[PDB]
């Protein structure tokens, strides 16, 4: 199951959400943490993540599972990296979290850290999963 | 409506 | 004579 | 298959030989670097490495692929350790090499460093692979 991948990403307790989304043809969340936000990702959101226009979200922001995010680093489409870092939008004073989206041949690996978790840590975890997927041609 | 996902390859080992 | 080895698990990152 | 593990252990250039050995029931070299020493390990030698008698090799030593070695540290069966450190027996004034063998549920991982490479470097390299295997119930 693609779900076995979510358990892996959630195992060390540093993250609060994770997701594997198929972005080709008919976008869909292949696996996610039940009851959180990533599960609620719509094809529209996947559309802008991989969209060709990589400048409009730097102005209006982004949304994942309906959760507003700010782009901080976009290398999603850049070979060798294929990663994009983000930060949730504080829900009125509330705490923001670090998110990292990595893209492979057929999927989008998403990860959201817990409150106060180094975003570079979230990034590495994410980056290493995508590399595992890319090695198997996924 | 999406088609069922492809069969995933073996995942990495747990921590 | 040994039997054939079982299939290996996915190796670690290169 | 198993041969891909040899590629991983040999990737950085610090070691000159490596081998994955299955030691239960019918001892066998599952994968080794072609034309070297470990590729020639025998079931009898695997017998000594994991045998019950853990004192006799200290007096006469042991061989690996016919190569005489001296045991230094032996925690092979010790839980949490599963490692044994050795050193090839210098053919006169010939150079000695550091060797470490680690044990998993189904395999033995062997590693031989190049001349002058720190034995503690070779030990970690080996130990980390055994751990990957172990965590994969192997
Ligand atoms: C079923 O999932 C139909 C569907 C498709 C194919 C779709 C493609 C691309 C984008 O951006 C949105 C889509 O929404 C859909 O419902
Ligand atoms: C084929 O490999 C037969 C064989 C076995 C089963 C064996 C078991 C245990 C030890 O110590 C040595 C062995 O040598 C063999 O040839």
């Amino acid at each position: 199951g693609w779900n076995a991948y979510i358990d892996n990403l959630m195992a060390d307790g540093t993250c609060q959400d994770a997701a594997i989304v198929g972005y080709k043809d008919s976008p869909s969340v292949w696996a996610a943490v039940p009851g959180k936000t990533f599960v609620n990702i719509t094809p529209a959101e996947v559309g802008v993540l991989v969209g060709k226009d990589r400048s409009s979200f730097y102005v209006n922001g982004l949304t994942l599972g309906g959760q507003k995010c700010s782009v901080i680093r976009d290398s999603l489409l850049q070979d060798g990296e294929f990663s994009m870092d983000l930060r949730t939008k504080s829900t009125g004073g509330a705490p923001t979290f670090n998110v990292t989206v990595t893209k492979t041949d057929k999927t989008l690996v998403l990860l959201m850290g817990k409150e106060g978790v180094h975003g570079g840590l979230i990034n590495k975890k994410c980056y290493e999963m995508a590399s595992h997927l890319r090695r198997s041609q996924y | 409506p999406p088609p069922p996902p492809p069969p995933p390859p073996p995942p990495p080992p747990p921590p």
